[PDB]
């Protein structure tokens, strides 16, 4: 007699557990880990931990490896080789707006006639005054001041101003107009380019502010139902988080 | 104070560490800074990470 | 006030989430936004949803 030793490698069990990066694994599988001296390893060993390097390891002591991350915000190059999983513990730089959405539901029936002048401030000359904070290039916050004016059916006025800096001056020009259809469905001046205004040297980015699907019906008081501002503050790690689906995030 | 007021004697510092998970067991529940925890980081609390 | 009226000094603001219902307990009894909860919506009492 002669022995052929083999191995079963059949699933386990899941373990409750909830503390560094214990990432469990169903099925087939394996971590693939790299050695220090450039070696290739393969393990089920799901006990992950940040090392003083700010790469995770197993213990053991292998590189877990993965897709890298690029962008701004960062993809995943799944064509890539897969690299070292590492994680900076340095901060998000502030990211300029770039576009903006402003979803506007108007009153059919709310006109201005009462007054003309604007200066931000003369409510009559205007049915609505929404703010819509945007970032210039380090961050600094602006004053999307936007109003409408409703000059006739299916017709406002579009008037913007940057609070946050003395750079924005009374806004009395039609910055845009907004078309709608009688059926009160957007129809034109989707969008404007409108400037930040600036701070500290930061340039005023200036962005794409679109009005898309916005519309004109009988009811309501004029609002706003969602806006979004493209860009991002400053940021510092706070967490860490693995989804099920391998992924590696930064909060 | 009787002297009708607040003042401030001092900030206590607050350390986080890059893995915290990696430092050394000491006395009473007293840990070491280790090259596996990396260097402390200094703050206060309600700051950053603390 | 003593000058005879009544005048605004702010409205409380209520958001209202996705859901309701995914946010992340805390503190005393405080909730923090999460991405399961959605982005907050805001409004005013007897507004909307509110």
């Amino acid at each position: 007699k002669v022995a052929g030793i083999t191995q079963d490698f059949t699933d386990g069990t899941t373990t409750n557990t909830g503390r560094g990066l214990d990432v469990a694994i169903s099925q087939n599988g394996f971590f693939r880990l790299v050695d220090s001296n450039g070696s290739v390893f393969y393990s089920r060993n799901g006990q992950f931990k940040l090392d003083e390097n700010r790469n995770l390891v197993n213990m053991q002591g292998m590189q877990l490896t993965g897709y890298p991350a690029t962008g701004t915000p960062p993809t995943i190059q799944q064509g890539a080789n897969p690299a070292p999983i590492t994680i900076p513990n340095t901060l998000m730089a502030a990211k300029s707006t770039t576009t903006a959405s402003m979803q506007i539901n108007l009153n059919s029936t709310d006109p201005v006639p009462s007054k003309t002048p604007f200066s931000v401030s003369d409510a009559d000359s205007y049915n609505k005054k929404g703010t819509v904070t945007v970032y210039d290039s380090q961050g600094n916050a602006h004053d999307m001041n936007v109003y409408f004016v409703k000059t006739k059916d299916n017709e406002w006025a579009v008037y913007t101003h940057d609070s946050s800096d003395p750079a924005a001056t009374a806004p009395t020009t039609a910055s845009t107009t907004l078309k709608f259809n009688e059926n009160g469905i957007l129809e034109s001046g989707g969008t404007v380019n409108i400037t930040t205004g600036t701070i500290n040297g930061a340039t005023a980015a200036t962005f794409s502010l679109s009005f898309l699907n916005s519309m004109q019906q009988n009811t309501g008081a004029n609002n706003i139902v969602a806006t979004n501002q493209n860009g991002y503050k400053p940021g510092d790690l706070v967490s860490y988080q693995i989804n099920n689906d391998g992924t590696v995030v930064g909060n | 104070y009787s002297n009708e007021q607040e003042q401030v004697l001092g900030q206590i510092v607050l350390a986080n560490f890059a893995n915290n998970e990696g430092l050394a067991s000491q006395g009473d529940n007293v840990w070491a800074a280790t090259q596996a925890s990396g260097v402390a980081l200094l703050g206060t609390a309600g700051s950053g990470n603390f």
